[PDB]
């Protein structure tokens, strides 16, 4: 299957 | 982007037959202009005719005619090259891994493969401007060697949301090489809906060497390999993504040859033969490549990932 | 836990084909699930048809999907790690000796091989807060030096009723390298009904350094070896079990390898060198890991096991 | 005590198989449970099919099973453990050279290594009240250094009949490294018969540094040596004897490790070090073993044998 | 085959 | 070969 969070779409990765 | 299938329906194809197709891996247009004739056939409640309408259709809505090498040269001049997170390495890649093909990296144990395939997996996901894919990563993984916490390591270098950066590696652990396969189909569906910029198979042969014993089983274990290798070419093509595959390698007794065979050899267009250097540092050289000179360059594994020689 | 393979029942099996699997070696919902579609085939009552519907039924049970490295980034916080019983020691390891996963450890004679996979077999079963695994020991002896003696001595340091200890610890002595795979699928079959946390094959190579002579048998001497590392990998995946293997060493005359070569270099996650320091003190080193750093701590060999260096 | 071949037709066995298997070495059920599969069929008259149905019937004769650490610790406590005759070098040694193991003595020339292998040819005839092993000795010498008045000289030490000593050793002399081998095989034989308790071999490696001269020959002489001791081995399981081998010494000059390499290191499991002390004193040290601390101790060269430091 | 005692399931030391 | 005397039984050595 997939996952409730794979299945969202990309993120661009905030800075820290 | 690659246009999904459901824009076939718009064409004069039965939505049911839709249904057939996403049930048989296709879920592009593409992966259905790509198909031979013979595949289509083999799918239960397709004939020849819908298959020929199917193909006539989907030809229509992607070019697979000729052009020119000037316009080809244009279109790839735009294409992504994911850093490795060395200057050094980059230096002999010309840019880093090259999107839309086939990359290999094989080596004796400890050579860094996994660690590669981690920084990469991270690394592709900064801007373009900072040298990445700006995508998501999809890391299969045959040996249970995925190390979450050597993702972060990597994130805190280059200044990312560890949390974040972990949400955009889709893992995926496969147990034999029939699931091996079967995660392949699988990704052919998330990667419409998503945006992946790096598919990567660690080790893509690890489970060839277990699951085909001897020389009794040789053939079916290439032929079975080469429609894995085909099946990855496939996603390249589809969706540009950049695959990255490890191997693994084998003495030969007559000094270190990769194993797949002539299967693995031409299907792959980049080899990086990684050898164990001093300490920590590695030795990474362009075994085979297309436009890439034969030359060796100098990384090293860090505690923040891949990098250079920090020497 | 592993589901057992009556589950299978019901779902839709042959309650006489479940009898023909377990006399295969399957006996858990898993080692049906992670096996591929060829091994089902091989045996005798057992169909194409059955088998598509014995690995379907299977896969319904047990996710073999993707996921995110999120989601296996909390699944992995909450793996167990054995104490090796040296404070020095597991500051190397980052905790101790990992469940889940095959670790090897070589080196010359006398280096303490076997005695730290007796301190393990004892240390495997105090509570999780002291650093164990709660679990049984399956001491497999490819040699003949298993010492209950010193079982008794790690006992008496962590405090524990050394004739309970000894009542967790399922010794058995491999005869040749046939008999040695034959152990494992009987122990299989005890690892659904018990709680072991800790397997042991010491020494895993020795055996097959005998039965399989010169360069004509060194094929098959590594085929035969490959599905034997193979079926550890498989145990540790059904049960979540520590795999701690050892192995012996050769000189190279062109100065001490492992033997093994390149099958057992790619299967282990962890190799640990083992070199011998003063007196009664060794330098143990991280050798191979996915995720520890290349680095060496020094322990001991104590009258009461496996300790720090009392110095 | 091991049970004969002929048992095996009792179970279903042709009795012309059970004469081409001792005519293979094989006299025991055990010599045949223990043995692989791949040694059957390496012999003329036995086939696959009949090898399966040896391995399983004799299987059914011996256990070859998971026990527990108590019920093994059990049984090992009624081991038997020849004295030395030396109070002090058995308080080294924890009782003395154990049975059912491989012992190793080795050091420079004139330690007393020949003569330890002639007082454990006489003690291990005492009743085990008196720390023997009442059975008689078997000393194959590669060297032609065997003197019987020497095994008469520590018969008057103990009050034996000197004349009834000296019919307990069953004495052979090996001329090369094949004849050394093919002494084993009729070893096998006599065992059966009498009940020996003590296998003596020395030297073990004396034959193995001319027989095989250079590097050029240093893989096929030690995959030879491989076999010797594995045969041992066997020896030390079928019959529960105590095999004690001595080995020659060598200079490093890059200051004296014994000879072998690591094929005769891992295969013994006690190994003993033997200095030259001062006048008629020598010095034992534990080298290596499973149970036994790092110690040294001091014995003597006698009229009568090895003794306590007679000063 | 399998021990009488090692067919038991596992038992926490208890401590001495 | 096996000598005559060496396919003989053991036999505990008498005292002296
Ligand atoms: N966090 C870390 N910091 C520094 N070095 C590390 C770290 N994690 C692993 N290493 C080192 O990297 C190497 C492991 O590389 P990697 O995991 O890529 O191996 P590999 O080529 O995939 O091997 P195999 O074939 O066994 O899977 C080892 O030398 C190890 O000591
Ligand atoms: N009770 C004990 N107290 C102290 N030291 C001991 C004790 N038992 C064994 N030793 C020491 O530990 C070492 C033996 O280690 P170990 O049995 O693990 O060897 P190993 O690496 O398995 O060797 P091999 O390849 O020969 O099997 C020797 O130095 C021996 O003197
Ligand atoms: N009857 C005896 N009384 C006292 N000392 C003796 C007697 N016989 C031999 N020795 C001494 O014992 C030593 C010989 O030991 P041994 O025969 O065991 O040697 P080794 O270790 O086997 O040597 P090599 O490697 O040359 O064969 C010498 O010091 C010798 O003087
Ligand atoms: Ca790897
Ligand atoms: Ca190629
Ligand atoms: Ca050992
Ligand atoms: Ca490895
Ligand atoms: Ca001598
Ligand atoms: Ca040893």
């Amino acid at each position: 299957f997939v996952s409730p969070a794979a299945q969202k779409a990309f993120q661009p990765p905030r800075s820290c | 982007g690659p246009q999904p299938i459901s824009r076939l329906e718009q064409c004069g194809i039965n939505a049911n037959d839709v249904k057939k197709l996403e049930e048989a891996g296709f879920h592009t247009v593409e992966a259905v202009a790509y198909a031979p004739k013979k595949e289509l056939i083999n799918i239960k409640g397709i004939s020849e005719a819908k298959a020929d309408k199917i193909l006539a259709e989907a030809a229509k809505l992607v070019p697979m005619g000729f052009t020119t090498a000037t316009e080809f040269h244009q279109r790839r001049s735009e294409i992504i090259q994911i850093t490795t997170g060395s200057k050094e390495l980059d230096k002999l890649l010309q840019g880093g891994i090259e999107t839309g093909s086939i990359t290999e990296m094989f080596g004796e144990f400890r050579t860094g493969k996994t660690q590669i395939c981690h920084t990469l997996a991270v690394t592709c996901q900064l801007p373009i401007d900072r040298g990445g894919g700006e995508g998501k990563a999809m890391y299969i993984d045959t040996e249970g060697t995925f190390r979450p916490e050597r993702l972060l390591a990597v994130a805190e270098r280059y200044g990312l949301s560890g949390s974040d950066v972990l949400d955009n590696v889709a893992y995926a652990r496969a147990f034999n090489t029939d699931h091996q396969t079967q995660l392949l189909y699988q990704a052919s569906a998330m990667m419409v809906e998503s945006r992946y910029a790096l598919l990567i198979v660690d080790s893509a042969t690890a489970l060839y060497r277990t699951d085909y014993s001897g020389r009794g089983e040789l053939s079916a274990r290439q032929m079975h390999l080469a429609r894995f290798l085909r099946m990855l070419l496939r996603l390249a093509d589809e969706f540009g993504v950049a695959v990255v595959i490890t191997n693994q390698v084998v003495a030969q007794v007559d000094p270190k040859k990769p194993i797949g065979g002539n299967i693995i050899a031409h299907a792959s267009t980049t080899r990086l033969y990684l050898r164990k250097g001093r300490g920590e540092t590695r030795i990474c050289k362009i075994y085979d490549s297309p436009c890439l000179p034969e030359a060796e360059a100098m990384f090293a594994i860090n505690a923040d990932g891949v990098g250079d020689a920090k020497d």
